[PDB]
DNA sequence: ATTATATATATAT
DNA sequence: ATATATATATAAT
């Protein structure tokens, strides 16, 4: 249907505010509690939030909502977003102040002696709020002029400002200078995904779930019911189980429901737990063994010189002239007069495979040496290449035969 | 006017997660494979017949971060409908939302395609979250593809980023070449004619390539070699041991030849239509490089693991043992020797000083030596090893 | 209510007219400012201490009492300048700002730089005198020489957070970081009318604190974090909140994100153990490590890891920064080096 | 003045009205012989030395037949583009020498002429203002433009305005320089707008075509249409119209041309240092002779001797030719030339054209000599022009007994070897006109006419004999040569080339040859020549033996301090680095 | 011994002083010469053992007096190509600014060399042999200010393998004129500077 | 492979 | 146009 596809690809895709929460109450309270204290009084104060795909701007949008619905909030706030992968200096940083307080056609030709002086015009013409998403990267500027100036005037100032800080670094506190460390006030909310795996089937459930606000009632009632089916069958648990087992973050559950959606249309209405096992398998490819796999057999020919170059001159590098003399001797005395080519060829298949990067430079110097007698070393493992031969789809006899020995 | 052949599936996949106009698909495609599997032209193709407002850029081309995004600004400004200068990337996501605005593209799913990804991560460390996070950032219902030839752990960044779903593109197996190939016939003759000259083909070059590029332009080549048994009269369509022999040997030629590119294909076209210091010096460093210094003297007073870095003071001294006369250490011939340098013959090592710097190497092969030697009547076998 | 007024108080901005246990150190530079400026000669001073002491309240407290001396008529009058080295964009910025403070006409840096010396009661104030460094150390140099002449009749008054400082540029009056008696009556003097806290929680944040840094932004935040978990259990802040707060402030999360971790990352960290354990250096390749993971997943039951997962595992483990590792550029010789210590990990992962 | 903490010490000449400029050839005038000969030898310098640049320049041009094929190339790749994929971009691979200082005219010369033809957009790249993809595009619009981040877009722009039809040629002076970076990126983003601009890339290649496998890989060498195109006699031809012609007066000796052939043929192949060669020895003559200036064309070398002053007059008795020609003569005839100036006078035009009608006798009797000696084989004398000029200059080639052994040879040619040799013997007497040889041309055609064998070609055998030995002589034993002669052999040899180490070698190891002083026969020498011979070193052992010499030789601590300095100015010189084996353990000579 | 010892110690008595005292002026003939082969587009390296500083000084006072000529001292420890470009385009053309490239500013200099004929400039090198001036770059940009016709060069080597730093490209960049002048004077300046390196 | 110096561009004075 | 910060190249560790 349409509005079904409508709704959760708007749902796992735009990642958007709904309002189920797991987990993350007591972090849920504390900002809030937070956000109430700095928005209402003339308090101020500072926080550093969890790895990534945990939900971070998620819980704040809710929260900001939540107190937006407040009439006297609503009348009286401002907020400001600054994201640290688009703004990479303060230049930039400041112009987006000005701008985002709508304040652009106050400040105007009006020139300000320092930094401080430009931000404490703006504050001056009811609380503001800041958020700093993706945080670390503004930490890693000139003299942290930025973080400085946000501080000491939260700490000092009587205008009531809001610090949140968004980050993935749980070293955090190590890369900020000590000044800025002492201004902070050290509360940390932590958005760490602490549910286990009967709480994951769960999760499960509910976001695959249509809401109930959906007008064709009858066909909401049987999916919603399908889905119950599905969800207590043993065959959908243990591919769950396998990506519960890699990661707990509900982004990967995102990325599996979306591509089991793929294969749902007119003529299959209701979900399979073939599509989910369907599903399973693109996200859990092996991409070096998929390469190997559309090599020339030539280029066969030589990873498997490589591989046994390293068995016997162990964890040492390697040239051309080490890979050409291995393979004269399979073609002249292990198999046969066919692939006897000349020395200009394998320099293309030597040439193609460092244009795929499975073989990378031991030291990168471009023109002082020749192409061969560059000493290079094999990216690839040694138990990589016993499996993609196998699959290998006409493999010649002798050639495996060689691997092997 | 094209067709995309033995790619159904794949394809499907494509326009599965693409959907329709107003629905939000993945943020970032990230999709990977060899050197001709159908990643600009599935692709380009496809983009273009479902009628979706798409712009197609090579990284490779736009060398500066700059350069690349006005050209993707530009080319979306000629879709909606002067010139749209943006410098660093916040200025790109303010505009791109600025120019997504217009009536024909509030509510569709526009695309921006990247070919050869590889070199997007030389440019800047920023520039390949911005693009994976694209409609997080934007908000503008954004898909962006990856084309590259690179699996994606090599990509990852250090600090994380969001993850794209990984596709492939299957490559194509013995009998998959030959229907792409079976396809675009020429007029003259049969259907059945120009497939059993394919298959011939790709009995020899399979082998040696996998490449679509390559063996469809070693078969135009070759074409005008295997028709004319017909055109003389010596054998007709139906004699394929005739055909076959004709090509056998002709082809065990073009490897070596054609494919290496040492006689061009404008020539391979028109043959069938057709029917003393310095010379010394050389050999010193050679001596010097690719000799132990231990049998030095065993030689002169009475090859793999490449070149060994030897000092100028061993150098003029092999110098003066094999001329058989007086020379004056004159400045033409210490000239001589850095002009070897310059012309790539010698190459330099360690620069830690030039003039009481002696770290040198002969960087050239044997077979360049041994004519040069047998020119001024030297023996360069005798000294190199008993 | 009652606690609403231990908030308004515990805020960091509310500082105090008269400021307790900083006394004798108000008389010195009084005693020094003084001793300068009745007889208009000028000299130079330098401060320095950790960041927590009070130096910018005191000097404040300072300049306001010989503004209100200079009120009384008992001092002759003296215009005042007050400039920080954190909030100015460039170090030659010094220059333009006390020229438009001293004087109305405004320049570019060097020709501020040349009226400054062609003119030199001003009181000088320069904070953060680390970012003013140029290798020139022009700026810096200046600022001390300036005011040593007879024309100049300026006093420079310095802030730093390493006493060592100028020496390195070819007096030193010093603070010293809070104890516990001066931070247990700096507790006490805020709260000194409003019965809000017991003096047991007091003594044991007072003591956390001082044990720690010796800070006095840490203890005020702690207090005020305490209040707010006493208002949760809702009074009187008993020794429980206090307890809960300091460990909600210093409690390190690098372990309890190693418990909440997912079964591969954990096989990960314990192949990266044994690699270690076998070897005995901190430095070790990702072929080494894998090397060990699969024997790991083979020996638990896990299904066969493929490395093009591993990889992610290894990048989501570096991206929180529990490990050290190279940009992925490489594959198969990123070194890594566990950056958390060896018995954290094996205390985190034994239960 | 020239030292301070800084590296810069101009002097300016401000604040003073000296604006007026000092003009050349003042400096010229080092010894004061004649004032105003000097000046007339300075014009007659500069007369001689710009027309053998320009007979240099025309020769280098006639030697056509290179362009004719890669204007034809130009034009035939451009025509598939005039009909209009996967285009390969046509390549020109020419190989330019081993000769680098050459390769400027040749890039030059190769401007003007497709420029002329078939486009009007060709420039020149050079990889030392290229560095990245950066600055090896912005060097390109540039140049473009006569004949803001600039990008591909910007040149397809630029020749859509321009044109609203012909190629743009990019020409590559020294591939061998450039980066493999930038050369891989602009192939590859060129190719993908061939249709909107066309591009035809032409490189100059120094050593053999395999360089562009190495710097360029197999995939992006298939994305152009390599095709190849292509000092010894380009020698030839310019020593032939320069010095074997009579149009220029100017000679040189048999020393100097072997010292300027040597450096050519032994260290490295540059006609444009021996053209760098005789213009120092055209200025050397004109200073070291004084009477030079009658080195110019013969009807103004008989002018100038006509009005000459008394001392120019005494400078010609004196000249060893001028004398062993007085001594031959008979009594009267000595006293006669020797007093009276006037009689000198004409005597010495007779003789100037004496010298004038024997080097065309001269030359024109080389060339017909040639012509027996190219055809036959095993090649005796020379098979070169400039081989055969060599020998017959230092001595007379039949006194020298290889002549003998060529003339048994030359009597065994058949009957149709003589007809092709006689028939080109006969069109260089009719090459060059005004020859002074009138009865030789008659009778090479009446042996031509002619056509018992055997005795008629022993006649054709002593034709040449009794030829060569009235005209090839070697002008040593002629008076006057020295006028357009020049030998001093040492002079132009250690100018070229010189060899700074054996001057470091011997002064060392002999004090006594620049102070003739008895320094030296087989202790006593200056600071640095005593610390060099002790080690041909640890250097408190090595402190020791200076201070055991020194002493000898001549608490005072003199001698520690010498040992200190000429140590620390040995290291400046090329012999001692220092090394932590021992204290020091260095040996850098070793010869 | 410390280094301070021989501004004290200046007793060293010449031994053959008289036959020294002859060679000055030998070689003082050969100025004129020299002063000859510079305008016609020659250049000038003096080979040979002794310190040839003595014999470019002299060179000097005798000769340049009248001319815009300028003393570059490659024993200089600081010095560099880039210290000889800026005395040209800050003070030869009396320019005040900065260049980008040391390309950039050998581009400046070229192009205003060859725009006017008026000027002409002597570039005295005393010491082309020291490790600063020893990059084959720095002889690129050296080369390509003496190719030209406005400008002359003096040069002196004193390195044992000195010609290393040109080859066929750069011998005709120079139109070096090779010429023996082996005085015998110490070398006393540039010694100083390496004094200190050891004991 | 990183760190230091030189250099190329960009930005602020 | 001078100066400084950032990006890239070359050189040394
Ligand atoms: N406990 C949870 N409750 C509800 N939704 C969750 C929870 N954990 C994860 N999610 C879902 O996973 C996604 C998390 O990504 P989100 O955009 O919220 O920020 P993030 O990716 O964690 O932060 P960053 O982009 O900075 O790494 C959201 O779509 C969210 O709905
Ligand atoms: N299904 C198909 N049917 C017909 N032709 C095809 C098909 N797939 C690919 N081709 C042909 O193969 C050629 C090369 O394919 P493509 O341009 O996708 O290479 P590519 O993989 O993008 O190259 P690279 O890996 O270097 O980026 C195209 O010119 C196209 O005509
Ligand atoms: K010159
Ligand atoms: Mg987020
Ligand atoms: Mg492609
Ligand atoms: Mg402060």
């Amino acid at each position: 249907l349409s509005q079904v596809q409508r709704i959760l690809r708007e749902r796992f895709c735009r990642q958007s505010p709904h309002s189920n929460l797991f987990g993350v109450q007591v972090q849920y309270k504390h900002l809030s509690e937070l956000l109430k204290r700095t928005a209402l009084h003339g308090e101020s104060n500072s926080v550093l939030i969890g790895p990534r795909g945990s939900g971070k701007t998620m819980l704040i949008n809710h929260a900001l909502k939540e107190l937006m619905e407040i009439e006297e909030v609503s009348e009286n706030v401002l907020q400001v977003h600054l994201n640290g992968l688009l703004q990479i200096n303060d230049k930039i940083a400041l112009k987006e102040i000005t701008r985002q307080l709508n304040l652009e056609n106050v400040v105007g030709d009006k020139v300000f002696g320092s930094f401080a002086e430009n931000l404490s015009f703006l504050l001056e013409a009811c609380p503001v709020i800041f958020i700093l998403d993706e945080f670390d990267l503004f930490a890693h500027h000139k003299n942290q002029t930025l973080l400085y100036n946000l501080f000491d005037i939260s700490q000092s100032a009587q205008t009531p400002i809001a610090v949140i800080g968004l980050t993935c670094r749980l070293d955090i506190l190590e890369l900020l200078e000590k000044r800025v460390k002492s201004r902070f006030s050290h509360r940390q909310i932590h958005l760490m995904n602490s549910f286990g795996f009967p709480q994951y089937v769960k999760i499960f459930k509910e976001q695959l779930s249509l809401p109930a606000e959906f007008p064709d009632k009858v066909f909401a009632e049987k999916w919603n019911e399908n889905v119950q089916y599905l969800s207590e069958d043993r065959s959908v648990q243990e591919v769950l189980q396998k990506h519960f087992n890699i990661s707990k973050n509900l982004r990967s559950l995102h990325m599996l429901l979306m591509l089991a959606l793929n294969r749902v249309t007119a003529s299959h209405p209701f979900m399979t737990a073939v599509d989910l096992m369907e599903a399973s398998q693109l996200c859990s490819m092996d991409s070096k063994a998929n390469i190997v796999h559309g090599l020339s057999v030539l280029e066969i020919c030589l990873i498997i010189a490589m591989k046994h170059l390293n068995d016997i001159y162990e964890e040492e590098p390697f040239n051309f002239q080490m890979v050409y003399n291995e393979f004269q001797k399979f073609v002249q005395r292990k198999a046969h007069s066919v692939y006897n080519f000349e020395k200009p060829v394998v320099m293309k298949a030597f040439e193609h495979l460092q244009q795929l990067e499975l073989i990378k430079p031991m030291e990168r110097t471009s023109g002082n040496s020749q192409r061969e007698y560059q000493l290079m070393k094999l990216l690839l493992d040694n138990t990589q290449i016993m499996n993609a031969l196998q699959k290998y789809p006409n493999c010649p006899t002798d050639v495996r035969q060689w691997a092997t020995s | 006017e094209n067709v995309v052949l033995c790619r159904e599936s794949q394809v499907s996949i494509l326009q599965s997660l693409f959907g329709e106009r107003h629905h939000f698909s993945f943020p970032s495609i990230f999709i990977y494979g060899h050197t001709a599997s159908g990643k600009t032209y599935v692709t380009q193709t496809l983009l273009k017949t479902l009628e979706l407002p798409h712009v197609f850029v090579n990284c490779v081309e736009c060398f500066t971060l700059r350069l690349l995004l006005e050209q993707i600004l530009n080319k979306l400004n000629h879709l909606s409908s002067t010139e749209i200068t943006c410098e660093t990337f916040n200025d790109f996501v303010r505009l791109f939302k600025q120019v997504t605005t217009a009536e024909n593209l509030k509510d569709q799913t526009v695309y921006i395609v990247l070919d050869k990804a590889e070199y997007l991560r030389d440019m800047e460390a920023n520039l390949l979250p911005g693009f994976l996070r694209l409609q997080e950032l934007a908000d503008r219902n954004v898909t962006v593809l990856f084309l590259s030839e690179i699996v994606w752990e090599k990509f990852r960044p250090n600090t994380g980023c969001f993850e794209p779903f990984v596709l492939y593109f299957p490559d194509y197996s013995i009998g998959n070449l030959q229907k792409i190939l079976s396809h675009d016939h020429p007029p003259e003759y049969s259907a059945d004619f120009y497939a059993a000259y394919i298959n011939i083909l790709l009995g020899v070059f399979y082998t040696v390539c996998r490449d679509l590029k390559e063996l469809r332009h070693l078969a135009v080549l070759n074409f005008p070699k295997y028709c004319e048994p017909v055109v003389k009269g010596e054998a007709s369509e139906r004699d394929t041991r005739k055909l076959w022999r004709n090509i056998e040997p002709h082809l065990k030629k073009a490897m070596q030849t054609v494919y290496l590119r040492e006689i061009s294909s404008s020539q391979w076209e028109k043959l069938q239509k057709d029917d003393y210091y310095s010379k010394f010096i050389l050999i010193a460093a050679y001596l010097a490089s690719y000799n132990p210094a231990r049998t030095d003297k065993r030689f002169f007073l009475k090859h793999l693991l490449g070149p060994k870095p030897f000092p100028l003071d061993r150098l003029l001294a092999i110098l003066y043992s094999i001329v058989d006369s007086r020379v004056a250490p004159t400045a033409n011939i210490f000239s001589q020797i850095t002009s070897l340098v310059t012309l790539q013959l010698l190459t330099l090592v360690g620069h830690d000083d030039q003039l009481d710097g002696p770290k040198y190497k002969c960087t050239v092969s044997l077979d360049f030596i041994r004519a040069i030697a047998r020119t001024v009547n030297f023996d360069i076998i005798k000294y190199l090893y008993d | 209510s009652v606690l609403e007024e231990a908030r308004l108080r515990l805020h960091v901005s509310a500082v105090p007219e008269s400021l307790p246990c900083r006394e004798q150190e108000f008389q010195d530079i009084y005693n020094f400012v003084e001793s300068k400026l009745l007889d208009h000669t000028g000299g130079c001073m330098y401060i320095s201490g950790v960041p927590g002491t009070g130096k910018t309240a005191t000097v404040h407290e300072v300049i306001r009492c010989l503004q209100q001396a200079a009120q009384a008529n008992d001092v002759p009058p003296f215009q005042y300048i007050e400039v920080n080295g954190m909030k100015l964009t460039e170090p030659h910025q010094v220059y333009v700002q006390i020229l438009q403070k001293l004087t109305g006409q405004k320049a570019t840096a060097n020709h501020a730089a040349e009226l400054l010396a062609k003119q030199f009661t001003t009181v000088l104030l320069v904070d953060e005198l680390d970012l003013l460094w140029t290798h020139k150390q022009d700026i810096m140099y200046n600022l001390f020489d300036w005011p040593t002449h007879k024309e100049a009749r300026l006093v420079v008054l310095a802030i730093a957070n390493t006493m060592d400082l100028p020496e390195r540029i070819m007096t030193r009056m010093c603070f010293q970081p809070y104890t516990y008696s001066q931070l247990q009556q700096i507790l006490r003097s805020r709260l000194k009318h409003l019965k809000a806290f017991e003096d047991d929680a007091i003594q044991l944040v007072a003591r956390k604190v001082a044990a720690l840094s010796g800070d006095a932004r840490r203890c005020l935040d702690i207090c005020r974090r305490a209040t707010e978990i006493c208002e949760f259990s809702q009074g009187l802040v008993t020794i429980a909140h206090s307890m809960e707060a300091v460990d909600e402030m210093f409690s390190s999360s690098y372990i309890t994100a190693i418990k909440n971790s997912s079964v591969l990352e954990q096989s990960f960290l314990r192949a990266i153990l044994a690699e270690f354990r076998r070897s005995g250096l901190e430095e070790a390749t990702f072929q080494q490590i894998y090397s060990q993971h699969v024997a790991l997943c083979r020996m638990e039951g896990l299904p066969y890891p493929t490395m093009s997962e591993t990889m992610a595992v290894c990048s989501h483990l570096g991206s929180c920064r529990l490990l050290l590792v190279e940009p992925s550029r490489n594959d198969l010789l990123l070194r890594v080096r566990l950056n958390v210590s060896q018995d954290d990990v094996l205390y985190a992962l034994k239960d | 003045t020239s030292s301070m903490s800084k590296g810069c010490f101009v002097f300016k000449p401000n604040s003073k009205k000296r604006k007026i400029s000092l003009p050349i050839e003042d400096y010229f005038n080092k010894g004061k012989n004649e004032p105003e000969d000097s000046k007339l030898r300075f014009e007659t310098y500069q007369l001689i030395w710009q027309q053998m640049k320009s007979e240099n320049e025309r020769l280098q041009e006639e030697l056509k037949n290179l362009f004719d094929n890669l204007i034809e190339f130009l034009q035939k790749s451009h025509s598939g583009f005039q009909k209009n994929k996967l285009r390969e971009i046509p390549t020109a691979a020419l190989v330019l020498g081993v000769n680098v200082t050459d390769h400027d005219l040749t890039f030059g010369s190769l401007t003007e002429a497709l420029q002329n033809n078939v486009t009007p957009y060709v420039v020149s790249l050079q990889a030392k203002d290229c560095p990245d993809m950066k600055h090896f595009l912005q060097k390109l619009i540039s140049q473009l433009m006569d004949c803001t981040h600039y990008s591909m877009d910007s040149l397809s722009s630029w020749y859509m305005t321009v044109t609203q039809s012909p190629p743009v040629v990019v020409i590559l002076k020294d591939m061998e320089s450039f980066a493999t970076k930038v050369l891989q990126d602009f192939i590859i983003i060129s190719s993908q707008h061939l249709h909107e601009f066309p591009l035809i890339l032409i490189f100059g290649i120094a050593t053999s075509p395999i360089i562009i496998h190495r710097l360029l890989p197999h995939a992006v060498s298939s994305l152009l249409c390599i095709e190849l195109f292509q000092c010894k006699e380009h020698l030839t031809t310019v020593l032939d119209k320069l010095l074997l012609t009579t149009q220029f007066p100017f000679k040189i000796n048999e020393k100097v041309l072997q010292v300027l052939t040597n450096i050519f043929l032994y260290h490295d192949f540059s006609v444009q240092n021996f053209i760098k060669g005789l213009q120092l020895s055209l200025l050397e003559h004109f200073y070291s002779q004084p009477l030079s200036v009658l080195c110019c064309n013969l009807p103004e070398a008989k002018r100038r001797i006509n009005f000459l002053s008394n001392n120019q007059c005494e400078n010609i008795r004196r000249l060893p030719s001028f004398r062993r020609y007085v001594e031959k003569q008979a009594s009267e005839k000595q006293v006669a030339l020797l007093t009276n100036e006037r009689y000198l006078k004409e005597e010495t035009q007779l003789l100037l054209e004496n010298l004038h009608v024997y080097h065309m006798n001269y030359f024109l009797v080389l060339r017909c000599l040639h012509k027996f000696t190219s055809s036959l084989p095993k090649y005796p004398l020379g098979r070169q022009i400039r081989e055969l000029y060599c020998t017959c200059l230092e001595k007379n080639i039949w006194d020298s007994e290889e002549y003998a052994s060529v003339l048994q040879l030359l009597r065994m040619l058949a009957k149709d070897e003589l007809m092709t040799i006689l028939e080109k013997c006969f069109k260089v007497f009719k090459s060059y006109c005004e020859n002074h040889l009138g009865s030789t041309a008659k009778r090479i055609e009446e042996f031509l006419a002619q056509f018992k064998f055997e005795v008629l070609r022993e006649n054709v055998v002593n034709f040449i004999d009794c030829l060569v030995r009235e005209y090839l002589l070697p002008p040593e034993t002629q008076p006057l040569h020295e006028v357009v002669y020049f030998s001093a052999a040492h002079a132009l040899r250690e100018h070229l080339n010189a060899a700074p180490r054996i001057a470091l070698h011997t002064a060392l190891n002999n004090p006594y040859y620049y102070l003739k002083n008895e320094a030296l026969k087989s202790n006593i020498a200056p600071d640095i020549c005593i610390a060099y011979k002790l080690h041909l070193i640890n250097l408190v052992d090595w402190s020791e033996a200076f201070a055991t010499v020194v002493t000898a030789a001549e608490m005072n601590e003199i001698i520690h301090a010498r040992f200190i300095r000429a140590v620390s100015e040995l290291e400046l010189l090329g012999f001692i680095k220092p090394t932590k084996q021992k204290t020091d353990h260095v040996a850098r000579l070793t010869w | 011994d410390q280094q301070t010892l021989r501004n004290l110690l200046s007793k060293v008595s010449p031994s053959f002083s008289a036959e020294l005292k002859q060679l000055n002026q030998q070689y003082e003939k050969l100025f004129h010469k020299w002063m000859l082969q510079l305008h016609l587009g020659f250049n000038i390296v003096l080979y040979g053992l002794g310190s040839k500083r003595d014999l470019l000084e002299r060179f000097r006072t005798t000769m340049l007096q009248d001319s815009i000529h300028v003393v570059i001292n490659g024993f200089f420890p600081g010095i560099s190509v880039k210290s000889v470009l800026n005395s040209i385009t800050e003070e030869v053309l009396d320019h005040m600014g900065t260049f980008r490239s040391i390309l950039d500013q050998l581009d400046w200099i070229v192009n205003k060399f060859k725009e006017d004929s008026s000027l002409e400039l002597f570039l005295l090198i005393h010491n082309l042999d020291s490790q600063m001036l020893r990059g084959e770059k720095s002889q690129q940009i050296i080369g390509q200010l003496s190719s030209l016709h406005n400008i002359y060069l003096i040069a002196s080597i004193d390195h044992l393998n000195a010609p290393l730093m040109w080859d066929h490209a750069k011998q005709s960049l120079f139109n070096w004129l090779w010429y023996e002048t082996t005085t015998y004077s110490p070398y006393t300046e540039e010694t100083s500077y390496e004094n200190s390196l050891l004991v």
